[PDB]
């Protein structure tokens, strides 16, 4: 009846996370880690472009495949990535004015990992670190769009 | 020894002493009426029995003997049913032709008119056509004979004046103690060797000796005058060998275990009777011995007074997991101290039940030329859905009533309860999440649909021709099953239902049953129903879970759990009680419910009823749901505008009494929106105002005329619109469907 | 801390939730309940939004004409 | 913050205080309305506005009385 | 609206030169919904069906919407706030500890709309169903016959 | 001693009162420098479930 | 009687966790703590839900909103008959005695506090609302 398996976060039993097995499971804290989102060391222009080109890259499918001119053979892929390119700047312009929004308070409170080492604060979470994550954003989103395109032009089983 | 009879002699006296104080149950109202709210909180708290003491032993007693007059009234009701069904319907005249003659049980007295309403139902009667079904109950119980009506209505007011003798008896004269309701081995132990084994055991024995030799012969073409009487086919074992020559052996072949001899009355056919529509009787025969069998021995499983057997709490408390703490323990003290935590859990099972009765009792139609009367089938599954669902808000709100004054923390230390107290904002997030999720991809697609073709864009749709989300698990499971004779069940003749696929079965030209085809439009409703049976699950369960406290406030338990609010703070804090949260599961309820009732009339309208006169099937709605019904535009026209050109066309007709019923649901349910929309406080200060004219003509009451309480705003005005909407689908239904159908 | 779109009510905006969005679109034309109002300030306000609201509606009707006159036969 | 305002008919029964879920108001001794206790409202920037303290007041209508403010964490009940 | 279903029945009887109908089914309930709800919504509706569409089509549209602004008023005319408040406090919490999300916050704390709010919010989305349900059946009705 | 009576009934002259213009009971009078020193009991209740209120001796009147 | 000073090292009730804790508002704005001392160990219920176990001794509890801590605080006056008294405190270490604010509970009196927002007027001789009209702000007669 022994080894319970949830445990609090940190330890604290009145933070209210509940430390569990999707949250913190070694695979997908590791995981979790690795994403260029919680990269807080690395630049944020750079990890916006990585997030950015995936999500451009993913986001071109449903417009190409479901869009309008889904039907039309060759129409459908450059629709689709021009519909994407239109979110993907959409999306962008979102990031900018909530970078405008957010970063003016600059809370001075500090940051622990779970193990007591008290980390910096991520310059991801600053208005110029904001502002230069939504034109890495931009860039790579457009970018994963068109290489969506390319893809839909030059991959072999492309169906 | 442990589990015994153990009563009081004469805890309370018999007198009408009580009957002329009311509010005597409570320490409140015993005091008297001031204001007009005592006169509605007389009737609130008259069954709030765990309020009126603390004792679970006195609430236990009231409980028994309250369920004993439910029993009674049950009995009065069916012993009626019965009774109307021998003096006031044309039964006899049905028996011998069903396929033509419209089952009338109800005749209405000539007053103002209202003899229009006495219709032509067959059979040289004049009369209301009732749904009940309860013809076809009877031609399958093997009655043939008014007479035997009589007797069984008459037997049931005798059945009706036990119960009440015994509730009376098991009150004021021989009450049992707490520690006799708390022997829940012993309950269970009964309950499923003598109430459900024993019960089908012996509808097991009738349904060999009474039903299968008389609906054999009423099948046969012979008339119902000239069948053998149940006790002949009792006495006389030659006439049953005859009919089965393994009555000839007698009941050796069972003793012998040479059952297969009994191939004859106790069947696995499956499917439908090709003459009748409905499901063999040998079928309902072997399955009521089988499952006979199964509660009987299910019924030697829990430890009584021999050491043989389980404890309940033994099974609880060894069941724990490595993610769940304590597990099942203190559950045995729980249901076995709280008389709403086992009402939850019994109204919770209850009503899937009765919607599990819904769905298997048009698929598996169980009694003779059930099938082919419309309205006997879409009344059976709509009335039986609501049941269910009406339970399942029941359940919630118990579950709910339990968490408020029944939970003991002390009880309940990292078991599977406070786990889930724990981590509700888990559990609510994520049923938030798919709630959200399915309402968009479910009713969106809707919306979708209803703007491509608004657009003129139809091959945009979400259709079974433009873009296809077919059912394709759904579909292979009705392969799955239309294919299990072949394979994995080899001694089933045909399936279970023919809805799985295959041949009609078809009676009198009508289509008794018939495949269901699963497309675009299905996969649309069902996903909108599990969205529907989700959100009310969301509103039930955040009920249940912050019953007791919130992020918002964290002495909710002590407020109570029927309380309407804490105040304006917060930013507001109406409707944050658990009963508020009933009050919401219910229009969600209604909201979900109406949809599946919905969808089960217009799928069976339009791709299962209809008529084969020539070769070919002709529907009612001629199958356009497959390709209307991906529109809410689709559902308007050629479901709530299409379908009620019979109830509004009703007028001067037998029918009649259904458009009238139509017109008074929808003022109702409107008359709803007087107390849900408004609030006390407007109505105080209008009655105030009324009683200064009413004080000027010296006209004012004693009793303090006031608005009706918050709590009770919101009950009238839930009350109001589910009546309201449900009645004026019974009546667009039935008025449609008497018609058409 | 403290937000900038109420200008007419530091109540609001000192208000950390999405009710200061919703009370100040909702009080914007309540000038008597506006912060540092006076009776005179008021009555010229409502001035200038009369001023406003016929000029808006004659927008609206010579984009009727207009569009009577461009789109229409 | 909410305006909780205390009058003098208050007959000092400490039912509003008993019944107060934030400690907004305390039962001051003989200034106010007379000797024999009185009640009073310092801590009105933790009221959420719940009025429970009218809830429970007993005299006509309420001594204490809570106008309904400028909001805000503290009066919105919120942890977040 | 009994004004105006007054007004429009009348006139929809005298152009069509059957004021028979109304001085007959006007007396009772069901003549105004058979013969004039149930009986003139008959191209609305049918603006669009599986089998094309017409001009109409926006009108039936339109209706739908009304219909369905309407219903969303109720929504915040009778579940008030309180539910909601919690319900977005365990969203609160859900954007707190979903990863790669609490990333984003808000500004404004999300609380439930207040009393005053969602009446004056269920009121229009009340007021805006009905007007523009009233308006599509009114023009749809009438240009579809006329 | 001020104020009516220990059994006298009184027409209560408090505006925003419940019993504005209706008849009452007096429990008690305090005989201190209390403000609102009456005390009547009604027969019918107020909204908040009350019978006993405190009144001054210009809110109260004979009769 | 003395303002009593915080003491961090008292331990905290037997908890298995929750979900109902603390939030972004306990890094950012404020968090409140609660403390008590119990003579035994009794399993009570937590405002934020669940059931803890308090401890033989000295206590102390963290909670986001200070009506979390009267609950706690009635409930373990109530229920328990302890006496309990909370704190607010700050993420940048600030401590602000919050409950029992003279020593006494806000009930009874402590012959001293002083009476505030005491309106000496009868809720009826209250002015009218065009009297305080165009005052700055919009403001009740009350005031
Ligand atoms: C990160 C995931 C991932 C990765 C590494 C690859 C990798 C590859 N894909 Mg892609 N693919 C993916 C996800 C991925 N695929 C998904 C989710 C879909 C849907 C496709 C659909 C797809 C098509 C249709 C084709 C590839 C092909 C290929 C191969 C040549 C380009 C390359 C190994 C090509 C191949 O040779 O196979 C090709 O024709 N992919
Ligand atoms: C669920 C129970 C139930 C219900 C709803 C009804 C309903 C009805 N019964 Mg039935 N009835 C019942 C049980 C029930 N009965 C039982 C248990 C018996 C056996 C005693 C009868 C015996 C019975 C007879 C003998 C007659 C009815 C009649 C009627 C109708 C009018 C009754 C009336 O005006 O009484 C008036 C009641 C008061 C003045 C009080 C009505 C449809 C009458 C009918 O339908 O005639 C055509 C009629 O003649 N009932
Ligand atoms: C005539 C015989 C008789 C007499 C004199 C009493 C006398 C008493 N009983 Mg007992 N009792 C009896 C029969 C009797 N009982 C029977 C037959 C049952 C089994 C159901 C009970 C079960 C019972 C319980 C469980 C309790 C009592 C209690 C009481 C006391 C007050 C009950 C009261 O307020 O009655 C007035 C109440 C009624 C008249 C209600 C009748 C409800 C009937 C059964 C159902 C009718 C439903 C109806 C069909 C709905 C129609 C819907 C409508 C809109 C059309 C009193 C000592 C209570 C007690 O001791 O508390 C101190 C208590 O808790 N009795
Ligand atoms: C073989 C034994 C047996 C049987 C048949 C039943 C049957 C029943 N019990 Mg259970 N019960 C039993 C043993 C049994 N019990 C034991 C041993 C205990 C003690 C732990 C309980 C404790 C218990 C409680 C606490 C309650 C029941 C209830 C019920 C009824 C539920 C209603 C229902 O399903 O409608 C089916 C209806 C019928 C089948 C109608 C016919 C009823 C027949 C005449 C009575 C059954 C035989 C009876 C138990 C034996 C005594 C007969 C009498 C002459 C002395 C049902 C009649 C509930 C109820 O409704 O209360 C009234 C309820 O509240 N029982
Ligand atoms: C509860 C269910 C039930 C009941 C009551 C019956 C009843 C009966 N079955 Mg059926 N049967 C059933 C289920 C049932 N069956 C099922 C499930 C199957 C499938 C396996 C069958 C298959 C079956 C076959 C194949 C046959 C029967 C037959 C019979 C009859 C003969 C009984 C017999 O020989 O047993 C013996 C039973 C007893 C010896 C008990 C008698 C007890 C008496 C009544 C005691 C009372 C005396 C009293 C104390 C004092 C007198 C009082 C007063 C006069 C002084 C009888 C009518 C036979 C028959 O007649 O066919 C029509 C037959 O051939 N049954
Ligand atoms: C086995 C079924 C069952 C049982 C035994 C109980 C028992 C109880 N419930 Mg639960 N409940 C159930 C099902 C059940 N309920 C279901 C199905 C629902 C969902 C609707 C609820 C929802 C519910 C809530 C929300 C509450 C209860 C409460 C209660 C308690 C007091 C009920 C009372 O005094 O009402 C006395 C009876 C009435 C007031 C009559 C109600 C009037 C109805 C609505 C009229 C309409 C019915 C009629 C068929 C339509 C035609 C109208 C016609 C006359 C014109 C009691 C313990 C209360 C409680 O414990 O809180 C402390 C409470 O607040 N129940
Ligand atoms: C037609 C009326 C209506 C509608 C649309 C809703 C909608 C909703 N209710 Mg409400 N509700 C209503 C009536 C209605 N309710 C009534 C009458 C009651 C009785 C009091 C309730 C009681 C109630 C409770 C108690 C609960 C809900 C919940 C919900 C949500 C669950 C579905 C969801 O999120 O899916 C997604 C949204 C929809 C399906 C709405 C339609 C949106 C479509 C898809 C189009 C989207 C437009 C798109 C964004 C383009 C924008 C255009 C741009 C110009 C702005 C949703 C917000 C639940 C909730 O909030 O938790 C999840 C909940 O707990 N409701
Ligand atoms: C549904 C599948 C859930 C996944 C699953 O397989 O759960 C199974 C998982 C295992 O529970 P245990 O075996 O530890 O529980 C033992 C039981 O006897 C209760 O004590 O249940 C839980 O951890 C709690 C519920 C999780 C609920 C998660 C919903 C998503
Ligand atoms: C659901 C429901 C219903 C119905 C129900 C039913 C119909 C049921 C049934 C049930 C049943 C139907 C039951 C039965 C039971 C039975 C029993 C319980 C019996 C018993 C018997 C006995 C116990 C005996 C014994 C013996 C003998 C005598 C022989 C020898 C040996 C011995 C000793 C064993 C209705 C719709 C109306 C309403 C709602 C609810
Ligand atoms: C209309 C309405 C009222 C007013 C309803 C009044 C108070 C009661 C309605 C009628 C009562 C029941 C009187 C009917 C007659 C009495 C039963 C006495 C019988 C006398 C003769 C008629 C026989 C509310 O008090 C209310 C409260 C909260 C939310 C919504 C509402 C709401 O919509
Ligand atoms: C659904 C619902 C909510 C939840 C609604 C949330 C909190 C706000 C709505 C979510 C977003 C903001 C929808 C915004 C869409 C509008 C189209 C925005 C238009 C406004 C601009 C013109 C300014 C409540 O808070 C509520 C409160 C009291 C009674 C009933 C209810 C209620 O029914
Ligand atoms: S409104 Fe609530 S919190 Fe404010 S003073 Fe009154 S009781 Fe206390
Ligand atoms: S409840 Fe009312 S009367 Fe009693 S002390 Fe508080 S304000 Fe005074």
């Amino acid at each position: 009846k022994k080894a319970q398996v949830i445990s609090p976060v940190n330890g604290d039993p009145f933070v209210g996370m509940l430390e569990t097995p999707v949250t913190s499971a070694p695979i997908v804290a590791t995981y979790l880690s690795n994403l260029p989102a919680y990269r807080t060391g690395v630049a944020p222009v750079l990890r916006g472009v990585e997030i950015g080109l995936a999500h451009g890259f993913l986001l071109a499918g449903p417009f190409i495949k479901l869009g309008p001119l889904r039907n039309v053979p060759e129409t459908a892929e450059i629709a689709g990535s021009l519909s994407a390119a239109g979110l993907v700047l959409i999306l962008a312009l979102c990031l900018s004015i909530y970078g405008s929004a957010q970063f003016q308070s600059t809370p001075s409170i500090g940051v622990k990992t779970l193990s007591g080492r008290s980390v910096a604060r991520d310059p991801l979470f600053s208005a110029d670190g904001w502002s230069e994550f939504a034109a890495g954003f931009l860039v790579g989103g457009e970018a994963g769009v068109a290489w969506a395109y390319v893809c839909t032009q030059i991959l072999p089983y492309y169906s | 020894k442990k589990v015994k009879i153990a009563v009081d002699r004469n805890p309370v006296e018999t007198s009408f002493e009580k009957w002329a104080k009311p509010g005597h149950f409570s320490r409140t109202l015993s005091k008297g009426p001031n204001t007009t709210t005592w006169i509605w909180n007389l009737h609130a708290d008259a069954h709030d029995f765990d309020s009126h003491t603390s004792d679970l032993e006195e609430i236990s007693r009231k409980v028994f003997s309250a369920h004993f007059g439910q029993l009674g009234i049950i009995f009065i009701w069916l012993s009626g049913m019965y009774f109307h069904g021998a003096r006031f319907s044309n039964y006899e005249a049905w028996l011998s032709d069903p396929t033509h003659i419209k089952p009338s049980a109800q005749v209405v007295w000539p007053i103002v008119g209202q003899e229009i309403l006495n219709g032509d139902v067959g059979g040289g009667f004049q009369g209301i056509q009732i749904t009940s079904g309860f013809f076809q109950l009877w031609r399958a119980s093997g009655i043939t004979s008014e007479l035997q009506l009589y007797t069984t209505a008459i037997g049931g007011l005798v059945m009706a004046a036990a119960m009440f003798f015994a509730g009376w008896f098991h009150y004021h004269k021989a009450a049992p103690k707490l520690e006799w309701f708390q022997n829940v081995e012993s309950m269970l132990n009964h309950h499923l060797g003598g109430l459900l084994g024993l019960g089908s055991l012996a509808w097991a024995g009738h349904q060999i000796h009474v039903s299968l030799p008389v609906n054999k012969l009423l099948d046969a073409g012979v008339d119902p005058k000239e069948i053998p009487l149940p006790h002949d086919l009792l006495l006389n074992r030659a006439i049953m060998a005859d009919l089965y020559p393994s009555f000839a052996k007698g009941i050796a072949p069972f003793f012998t275990l040479n059952w297969s001899e009994y191939s004859d009355f106790l069947t696995f056919k499956g499917g439908l009777n090709p003459v009748t529509g409905g499901l063999w009787l040998s079928d309902t025969a072997h399955h009521h011995v089988a499952i006979a069998v199964l509660f009987l021995v299910a019924g030697h499983m829990y430890r009584t007074n021999w050491g043989i057997g389980h404890s309940m709490k033994e099974i609880l408390e060894a069941h724990r997991g490595p993610f769940t703490g304590e597990g099942h323990v203190g559950l045995y003290e729980i249901l076995t101290t709280s008389w709403h935590a086992q009402l939850a859990i019994n109204l919770a099972l209850f009503g899937s039940l009765s919607i599990i009765v819904a769905h298997h009792m048009y698929a598996m139609p169980p009694y003779p030329y059930l099938a082919t009367d419309y309205g006997t089938q879409l009344s059976l599954f709509t009335h039986h859905t609501w049941i269910g669902g009406f339970c399942i808000v029941g359940a919630g709100a118990h579950a709910a009533i339990f968490m408020v004054r029944d939970y003991d923390p002390t009880n309940n230390y990292n078991n599977l309860l406070d786990r889930v107290i724990r981590h509700r904002d888990a559990i609510i997030s994520h049923l938030n999440w798919v709630c959200i999720f399915l309402g968009f991809h479910s009713f969106g697609l809707y919306i979708h649909n209803d703007t491509m073709s608004a657009l003129g864009r139809p091959q945009d749709m979400f259709s079974d021709t433009a873009i296809q989300l077919q059912p394709v698990f759904a579909q292979w499971i009705q392969n799955t099953h239309f294919l299990a004779p072949q394979l994995t069940a080899p001694n089933a003749l045909a399936a279970t239902s023919l809805t799985w696929g295959g041949d009609l079965v078809a009676v009198g030209g009508k289509v008794a049953m018939m495949p269901i085809s699963l497309g675009t439009s299905d996969f649309m409703v069902h996903h909108i129903h599990a969205f529907t049976i989700h959100v009310t699950v969301l509103i039930l369960l955040k009920g249940v879970l912050f019953a007791r406290s919130s992020r918002l406030i964290p002495d909710k338990a002590n407020l109570g759990f029927r309380f309407p609010c804490d105040g304006p703070g917060r930013g507001g804090t109406c409707q944050v009680s658990a009963w508020d949260h009933v009050f919401l599961g219910l229009f969600w309820m209604y909201n979900s419910l109406s949809i599946v009732i919905f969808h089960f009339s217009w799928k069976m309208q339009s791709d299962v009823w209809g008529t084969v006169t020539a070769s070919g099937v002709s529907h009612i709605t001629g199958g356009n749901f497959a390709q209307s019904a991906n529109t809410i535009n689709g559902w308007l026209r050629d479901f709530l505008w299409a379908q009620s050109s019979q109830v509004i066309q009703s007028y001067g007709s037998a029918l009649s009494a259904y458009g009238l019923i139509f017109l008074g649901a929808h003022f109702v349910w409107a008359f709803s929106l007087m107390f849900l929309f408004s609030g006390r406080g407007y109505w105080q200060e209008l009655i105030e105002s009324i009683v200064w004219a009413h004080n000027k003509l010296k006209v004012a009451p004693a009793i303090q005329p006031r608005a009706l309480s918050i709590t009770q705003g919101r009950a009238v005005g839930v009350a109001h619109y589910l009546l309201g909407g449900i009645a004026t689908t019974w009546s667009f239904f039935l008025a449609r469907i008497i018609s058409v159908g | 801390a403290t937000k900038l779109f109420p200008k007419f009510s530091q109540g609001l905006a000192q208000d950390p939730t999405t009710r200061r969005i919703w009370y100040g679109l909702a009080m914007a034309h309540d000038f008597e309940s506006h912060d540092g109002m006076t009776e005179e300030n008021l009555y010229q306000k409502i001035f200038a939004s009369h001023f406003g609201q016929l000029s808006i509606i004659f927008l609206w009707t010579s984009g009727n004409l207009f569009h009577v006159a461009w789109q229409g036969n | 913050a909410h305006i909780v305002k205390i009058y003098d008919t208050c007959i000092g029964c400490t039912q509003c205080v008993r019944a107060c879920p934030l400690d907004v108001l305390e039962m001051v001794p003989w200034d106010g309305c007379k000797a024999s206790q009185m009640a009073s409202a310092p801590r009105t920037e933790d009221c959420v506005g719940c009025k429970r303290c009218e809830t429970a007041c007993p005299t006509d209508f309420l001594s204490v009385r809570v106008y309904l403010g400028s909001e805000s964490t503290r009066s919105m009940g919120l942890s977040y | 609206g009994w004004v105006t279903f007054y007004w429009h029945w009348k006139h929809l009887t005298l152009w069509q030169g059957n004021v028979a109908q109304f001085d007959e089914s006007s007396t009772y309930l069901m003549g105004w919904l058979r013969d004039y709800l149930w009986l003139n919504s008959s191209q609305l509706i049918n603006g669009y069906n599986p089998f094309g569409m017409n001009s109409l089509s926006v009108w039936a549209w339109t209706f739908l919407f009304g219909h369905l602004i309407y219903a969303t008023g109720f929504m915040f005319l009778i579940s008030w706030r309180g539910y909601w408040q919690e319900l977005i406090e365990t969203l609160v919490w859900a954007h707190e500890k979903t990863p790669l999300a609490n990333l984003v916050y808000w500004k404004d704390k999300p609380v439930a709309l207040s009393i005053v709010q969602a009446r004056l919010v269920g009121l229009a989305h009340f007021s805006v169903g009905y007007i523009f349900t009233y308006a599509a059946f009114l023009i749809a009705s009438t240009s579809g016959r006329f | 001693e001020v104020g009516p009576k220990r059994g006298s009934l009184v027409k209560i002259l408090r505006p925003e009162s419940y019993w504005f213009n209706q008849v009452g009971k007096v429990v008690s009078v305090d005989q201190s420098g209390v403000r609102y020193p009456v005390v009547v009991r009604f027969e019918n209740q107020n909204y908040a479930g009350v019978t006993t209120n405190n009144y001054a001796l210009d809110e109260v009147v004979a009769a | 009687w003395t303002v009593p000073t915080l003491n961090p090292d008292t331990p905290s009730p037997i908890f298995g966790g929750s979900t109902g804790g603390l939030l972004r508002k306990a890094q950012t704005e404020e968090f409140y703590v609660i403390t008590w001392e119990a003579k035994k160990e009794q399993i009570f219920e937590m405002p934020t839900g669940g059931a803890a176990i308090m401890r033989q001794g000295p206590n102390l509890l963290k909670f986001g909103k200070k009506e979390q801590c009267l609950a706690l605080t009635t409930q373990l006056r109530n229920k328990f008959k302890l006496t309990p008294c909370f704190y607010r405190v700050f993420p940048d270490g600030k401590v602000q005695y919050l409950h029992p604010a003279d020593g006494v509970y806000p009930e009874k009196v402590n012959a001293g506090r002083v009476g505030a927002n005491q309106n000496m007027r009868r809720i009826g001789q209250n002015v009218n609302p065009i009297k305080v009209k165009f005052s700055g702000r919009m403001m009740s007669p009350a005031e």
